[PDB]
Formats: C-alpha cells, structure tokens, sequence
C-alpha cells in the first residue's frame, strides 16, 4: 500500500518483481496403421450389396 | 481589533536537500515537529534530545509522533532556521545549540 506519506517527507521506494521459469520439453506420439492390401477384394459392412 | 496576521512557514534555511530516514523510537512524551533527537546509550533507541549531553544530536524529527509510535521518520541532512527548531528547555545557551549538530549533515542557520 501507500498508506499516509505526506508531500514533505517522501520516503521508501518499491521493488520490481519476477523470478519464475520452467521447461517442459519433449512430447511425442505416432499411431501407425496398416492398409490391408488383400482385404479390399471382399465387401465391407458398408457398400450395400 | 482582530487583525489575523497571515505568515508563511519555511523551516528550511538553505537550498540544501532535506533527506529523511526511518528509525525506531522510544519516546516517553508527546513530541511536535522539528524536535532534536538523540541516540540512547543503553538501548540505542531514538529519544528526545536532553539538550545537555554534548554531541548526542542525531537528527530532527519530521512528523509528530508519541510514545505509542514504534518507528519515527526524521531528517538527516539539510539546514534549518534557528527560530523553527523546538530546542529542549535544558539548553540555555545559543552557542551550544548552534554547534550541537556539527559533525552530521544537519546545520543551523
């Protein structure tokens, strides 16, 4: 706060702030799937007969 | 009849800056502004200057405080007009009061 100080006896000063830092580096994911090259000769549950 | 004399109020006597500082106080009575202070030899708190212990002057009170106050803000530099400082009654000679604050930054004009 700045409680009372009168404009004759001006005094204490304030401080600047800061001082936090953190690093969270890597991450990764890769869900590979297959194509089934020989499953396409039949019919899917879709594609009405 | 009733002529109110409007006068100014200039405690300063020179263009010197009036720097301030905060220090604990152990005063035992009401103290108005511009009262000399001394450092207690036992507890090293700031009390009202007795006007007899030579060389004990440490500064000039700036904002009035009392025995219930814990920290006082007092001047530590500059020059003050001799007629505005509330000298203690124990000091009865002008010369000793004038040179009482020599050594520090405080001076009397």
């Amino acid at each position: 706060m700045a409680l009372y100080v009168s404009p004759i006896v001006s005094g204490e000063v304030i401080r600047s702030r800061g001082g936090s830092t953190s690093e969270f580096t890597p991450g990764y994911v890769k869900p590979k799937h297959e194509v089934n090259p020989q499953m396409t000769l039949r019919r899917l549950p879709d594609e009405d007969p | 009849t009733s002529k109110e004399t409007f006068t100014h109020y200039q405690p300063q006597g020179n263009s010197d800056p009036a720097h301030t500082a905060t220090a604990p106080g152990g005063l035992s009575a009401k103290a108005p502004a511009m009262t000399p202070l001394m450092l207690d030899t036992s507890s090293r708190k700031l009390v009202a200057w007795d006007g007899t212990t030579d060389g004990a002057a440490v500064g000039i009170l700036a904002v009035a405080a009392d025995q219930t106050s814990t920290t006082l803000t007092f001047y530590k530099s500059g020059t003050f007009r001799y007629e505005d400082v509330l000298w203690p009654e124990a000091a009865s000679d002008e010369t000793k009061k004038r040179t009482a604050f020599a050594g520090t930054a405080i001076s009397i004009v």
